[PDB]
RNA sequence: GUUCCUGCCGAAGUAGAGUUAAGGUGCCGGAAUACACGCUCAUCAGAGGCGCUCAAGCGUGUUACCUAUACUCUACCGUCAGGGUUGAUAUGAUGCCCUGACGAGUAGGCAGGCGUGGAGGUCAGUGACGAAGCCUAGACCGUAAGGUCGGGUCGAACGGCCUCUAGUGCAGAUCUUGGUG
RNA sequence: GGAAUACUGCCAGCUGGGACUGAGGACUGCGACGUAAGUCAAGGAUGCUGGCAUAAUGGUUAUAUGCCGCCCGUCUUGAAA
RNA sequence: AAAUUGUUGAAAGGGAAGGGCAUUUGAUCAGACAUGGUGU
């Protein structure tokens, strides 16, 4: 209170307005495969591991097959394929958002590999790009 | 054409971009008018002063805190 | 909020001047940066008591800078004053960047000369950290050239380009690009309004500007140069309207962009560094770059004064004549001046007679770019305007006053004169044309009785040099007589500052009744 | 390659400069212009930012804003739609 | 769909064709166009000559360029740009002579003028309003021709090549064994 | 003859989004050179320009599509109407605030602003450190008539404000005169 | 005989993608749900993430090159013509 | 005093001076957070 009021303050109204838990679409499901369309891997192929309460998903390449290391990725700016693996292997309960504030890639790379060996040439998927050739007109390309 | 719809927001009307309407004023006694309002108003030195009395009004204006629209206005050019 | 008292402001100087922290640095600079932006605008200080704030000011100003020197002593190298590396500079660097720019608003806000000494001094104390940033660096030098632009008082304007020149020196590398640009770009737009008053002031900007270029040679040339040509660009720019049919852009009255005082201040500048870098004793047996200059500046004057031989701007002449005057004085170099002048001797003014004579002032050819159309055709404009031709021959043939080639230097000139003076009406002007006639034509036989018995031909430059050295100038016919005509002008030029500084001393008695 | 965009045709204004009309290679129904709605245009050295807004005729021809309207000589000139934000 | 369309007049309206190039200009695309000569207009060739006299260019392909320029907004910015972006030339000179020429279906005459119409061939027109160039052009045209049927020649060799390459490409497993599979 | 700008009432509005009438979907130009029928190419074929002839000509139906002073919602500006507000308002109860309706309008009529002079009163107004007048493809303000400032020009006095009183820019003809063929 | 489908109509049935608007500024009301306390999508947008400047860029001016227009009034479309 | 005519000087240009449009190359000017605090 060491200086009055120098003209007035106008209080903001009481805001109605509550933030609720992200309602992800449909396709996004836990071992699906992601296209990223942007970043310093865009077009490169990546697994889906698990949604964080910041609404950032979250991918391993895995960094030993493609080079793409656990990282957090925005949902609008990935596609998702069709194909999946089933992430029961990795349990993915420790890293969280505080945690982003090599041993554990490690840790979820095994698991991981493990269940990719079954599916033929997923590695081979998983290792190469994406990127639109000539003629490809995405509405109808089935993801 | 011109026409009423064309009319300006009352909240904005008579706003320069800096956000202070123009206020004319001729004198020391005029600036002190505008001792607090120095968010809702700015000077504006008239174009009849001589030279040595604006000095004064901008010395003035500067201890008031009071923003001038027109400085080095016939003490500089332009 | 912490409300300042005079307790916490003696505990911050207390522990001051022994053992202090860099908690203590941010604290004091944030209740700075309150105590300057009080006027102009979520701040942990609050400012009430008038001893506390003065104190605050006080402590800060003087013994801040103290303090940032004792925790991070800068060391001279090479006679300039450089940090060293360590963590410390850089924290102590990051407080004297949160204290800049309350120094900056300061400094434009400074209002008399003791103020002023102040606000400089705690800034030259932190110099070696603000070097670091072009933010405050550029708006430093921007602000106190802004300071030396626009103080009316002549020991603030000296104050702050002492400052100029004191830190300058030391460095160079930083702000001696933007010293020079800032100062002479306030010479193109930022310009004082000319009169009587501004004169002296004015003058000190262009004798102290100069100064400054000619410190570094080299770069001095590469920044002239390009301004230089900055105003060839209007020069030619006019010249093309004015010539060319195009309704563009006043083709009728181009002169007002071109026949303006802070032109006329550019060119005259410019004159000034030039004489200046030029000079027999700097330039020491020794080149230059500046003297390769003088071609395109003389270009430039002499275009504008041949732009418009009107009366209504016979003034602007007259000044662009004495500033080739003085760079062929100072450099050495061979003007032509003289076509210009004769060239002028066939206008309505000083060969018709006087239309009018309502009785007006003296026309202050000094101080004035204008005729203001009043005068034209008027018995006090002629009379003037000569009283100014004549003075101007005077000078410029009293430059060469000495020579051995002055005889031929005047042959030329004696021929057309009589040429005009057998033919021109007016009787005043044939009465002053002819006094300097029958000088120039003693002169000449002076120089011939002296040049009588040489033996050495024209080509010997060494003896050509050495002819007279002994005599004074002004002891020759043309000194002897024009220099007593410099005195009969500067005295007058005296009583009028000496008249005009008293009026204001009288009006300052009214408002002290008032 | 590292195209994960499809370079499209600015055609002309809205007839209003604010509207643009997008064509768009491989899209000769609405249906397929559906699809693109939504997502971010870059013209392109300088580059405006934009989006898809809404289909324009029977031809595949879409409409787009962008942040600063097009400087009206770039009727014809290529022009890049991303595929983010996905909605697939 | 290519850095450059290359059309033949032939067969062509002036019009209809003129219109879609002036389109596809203002797009971007560049066209160019050759063997204008040749060009068709609708009506007789009285009306199509008083047309162009009433006009008074002579050469078919100044005007090709006129009609064309009556649809772009030339005296803008934009109207010239597309104007650069224009070829036009009777006959076929080089490169484009070693190049393959599209056809657009929508300004062909055998697809547009009914059968039992009097129509006007643009190179009788270009000579009796002055072009004293048409029987040049010709001769060009006919060894362009000799040239074409050498050209048809190795192409149909080359369609054989091409034949007994799928042949021996459909012995190979891994194509069989592709698309059985997928695609 | 016309009658500074804006608004209002009335015989016989601004901006964003969507929808839609009349129309239109070869290009200029935004929309299918879409469909389905009957026709017609005639030396009078047949419709803004270029152009069109199994039409880009007709009549007859189908959808799709483009979009306006039209309709819906929102925000804004105006006029109108209905209201709230004093043991006093955080700004002239002729103030501030809330809510709603309308804005085409011909004939006719009414109001509010801008500018020009006259007079009374007033700003202890402004002025050689530059008053008035004029210009200003400069900046700010107002929907506009215009206003303020900057600069130029100008070179000695004049302006702002309350009141009453006078009083807003163009067109064209008979021709006339001088001057030039 | 058994129904199905088509059409019309209703749903205070779900769920997806778009676009424009974010007007209001202490609280008050109708409400909803909460054992309750409190919370909310209920009388007009808040939250999270990233970057945030000698930049992003903006203005003025000058040449050369070519394209178009090119006596003036009226007229004209939407506009030169 | 305008309006008008003539000599001389400067510039541009082409048979008219002349504009608008596009490209080209350059020259030159403006371009904050002086972000409130804490920490070693
Ligand atoms: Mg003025
Ligand atoms: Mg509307
Ligand atoms: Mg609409
Ligand atoms: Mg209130
Ligand atoms: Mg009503
Ligand atoms: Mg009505
Ligand atoms: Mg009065
Ligand atoms: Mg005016
Ligand atoms: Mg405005
Ligand atoms: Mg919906
Ligand atoms: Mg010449």
């Amino acid at each position: 209170p060491k200086w009055y009021p120098s003209e007035d303050v106008a209080a903001l109204k009481k805001t109605r307005k509550a933030a609720r838990p992200q309602k992800l679409r449909a396709s996004l499901v836990p071992g699906t495969v992601l296209i990223l369309l942007a970043g310093r891997f865009r077009g490169k192929r990546v697994v889906y591991l698990k949604h964080l309460e910041d609404n950032t998903l979250l991918i391993s390449g895995p960094f030993k097959v493609n080079g793409v290391p656990l990282r957090r990725v925005n949902a609008r700016y990935v596609i998702a394929t069709s194909t999946k693996v089933s992430v029961e292997g990795v349990n993915v309960e420790k890293f969280n958002v505080e945690y982003f504030a090599v041993e554990d890639q490690k840790v979820v790379d095994k698991a991981l590999i493990a269940e990719i060996k079954k599916t033929p040439l997923l590695k081979q998927y998983l290792s190469a790009s994406f990127s639109l050739k000539n003629g490809d007109k995405p509405h109808m390309l089935k993801f | 054409q011109p026409k009423i719809g064309y009319g300006s927001n009352k909240k904005t009307k008579f706003l320069s971009p800096s956000g202070h309407k123009t206020f004319l004023v001729a004198n020391v006694k005029d600036l002190e008018t505008l001792t607090m309002h120095t968010k809702t108003y700015a000077a504006e030195i008239a174009h009849n002063i001589s030279a040595k009395n604006r000095v004064v009004i901008l010395a003035r204006a500067k201890a008031l805190g009071i923003k001038v629209t027109n400085p080095k206005g016939r003490l500089a050019l332009e | 909020k912490i409300e300042l008292s005079l307790k916490l402001v003696r505990k911050w100087k207390k522990q001051l001047h022994d053992s202090p922290s860099l908690k203590l640095l941010r604290n004091i600079i944030s209740a700075f940066k309150v105590a300057v932006n009080l006027n102009k605008e979520d701040y942990k200080y609050a400012i009430t008591d008038e001893k506390a704030f003065h104190e605050l000011m006080f402590m800060v100003l003087k013994d801040v800078p103290q303090a940032i020197q004792k925790m991070a002593p800068y060391k001279i190298v090479k006679g300039a004053r450089t940090l060293p590396n360590g963590g410390n500079v850089s924290r102590v660097s990051s407080i004297v960047k949160s204290h800049a720019g309350s120094l900056l608003i300061l400094l434009n806000d400074i209002t008399n000369t003791e103020t002023a000494a102040l606000v400089l001094h705690s800034v030259n104390e932190l110099m070696p950290y603000l070097l670091s940033y072009r933010r405050i660096l550029k708006e430093l030098i921007k602000s106190i050239v802004g300071v030396w632009s626009t103080t009316r008082e002549l020991e603030t304007q000296i104050a702050s380009f002492a400052f100029l020149i004191n830190t300058t020196k030391e460095f160079k590398k930083s702000m001696l690009e933007t010293t020079l640009k800032t100062t002479y770009s306030t010479f193109i737009k930022s310009c004082r309004k000319t009169n009587m008053r501004s004169m002296p002031l004015i003058n000190f900007q262009k004798n102290s500007a100069a100064e400054l270029f000619g410190i570094d040679e080299v770069l001095g040339y590469q920044v002239g140069f390009e301004y230089i040509r900055q105003l060839a660009i209007h020069l030619r720019n006019t010249m093309n309207a004015t010539t060319k049919k195009s309704s563009k852009i006043n083709s009728a009255e181009a002169y007002k962009i071109v026949y303006n005082w802070q032109f006329c201040h550019s060119l005259d500048f410019w004159s000034r560094v030039l004489s200046f870098a030029c000079q027999p004793e700097k330039e020491n047996g020794s080149e230059s770059p500046l003297r390769q200059l003088i071609y395109p500046l003389v270009q430039v004057t002499l275009g504008v004064i041949r732009l418009i031989p009107t009366p209504q701007f016979f003034p602007l002449r007259f000044y662009l004549i004495k500033s080739l005057i003085r760079l062929s004085q100072n450099s050495g170099v061979f003007i032509p001046i003289y076509p210009l002048l004769s060239e002028i001797l066939t206008s309505t003014a000083f060969t018709k007679a006087p239309k009018k004579s309502p009785n007006l002032a003296a026309f202050d050819f000094e101080h004035n770019i204008k005729c203001t159309q009043a005068y034209l055709n008027t018995k006090i404009y002629q009379e003037g305007l000569s009283e100014q031709f004549v003075d101007l021959l005077g000078d410029y043939f009293a430059l060469y006053c000495k020579n051995i080639a002055f005889p031929e230097l005047v042959t030329p000139v004696i021929i057309s004169l009589r040429r005009y003076i057998k033919t021109s009406t007016n009787v005043k002007l044939n009465k002053r044309l002819s006094t300097v006639v029958e000088k120039l034509n003693q002169n000449s036989t002076f120089i011939q009785e002296k040049r009588s018995d040489v033996e050495f031909g024209p080509t010997n430059k060494s003896e050509v040099s050495r002819f007279l050295n002994d005599v004074a100038w002004n002891k020759t016919p043309l000194g002897s007589y024009v220099a007593v005509q410099r005195e009969v002008k500067e005295e007058k030029a005296r009583l009028m500052r000496e008249s005009m500084e008293e009026q204001d001393k009288e009006r300052e008695t009214e408002e002290a009744k008032l | 390659s590292h195209r994960l965009y499809v370079k499209g045709k600015h055609l002309s204004y809205q007839r209003n400069p604010n509207v643009s009309l997008i064509k768009i290679e491989g899209v000769a129904t609405p249906q397929d212009a559906q699809f693109y709605l939504g997502k971010r245009i870059a013209y392109v050295i300088r580059v405006m930012w934009g989006k898809v807004t809404r289909t324009h005729g029977n031809s595949g021809v879409v409409r787009a804003t962008f942040r600063n309207n097009l400087p009206a000589k770039t009727f014809g000139a290529s022009v890049r739609i991303f595929l983010y934000p996905s909605n697939i | 769909v290519e850095p450059v369309v290359v059309i033949d007049g032939k067969g062509h309206l002036v019009g209809r064709l003129a219109s879609v190039v002036a389109k596809q200009l203002l797009n971007g695309q560049k066209i160019v166009v050759v063997r204008a000569e040749e060009l068709n207009i609708s009506g007789e060739f009285f009306r199509n000559k008083l047309k162009y006299h009433d006009f008074l260019f002579r050469a078919p392909s100044r005007i090709f360029y006129k009609a064309l320029r009556g649809m772009v907004s030339h005296k803008t910015a934009r109207g010239k740009a597309a104007l650069e972006r224009l070829k036009v030339f009777e006959g076929i000179p080089p490169p484009y002579d070693k190049k393959k020429r599209v056809v657009v279906p929508q300004a062909l005459r055998v697809l547009r003028l009914k059968p039992g119409r009097k129509y006007t061939t643009l190179g009788k027109l270009s000579t009796s309003v002055g072009w004293k160039y048409e029987d040049v052009v010709a001769k060009l045209e006919a060894k362009r021709k000799v040239s074409s049927a050498e050209y048809y020649a190795k192409k149909r060799a080359f369609t054989k090549k091409v034949a007994s390459a799928n042949a021996t490409a459909a012995e190979s497993d891994v194509a069989k064994q592709l698309a059985a599979l997928g695609y």
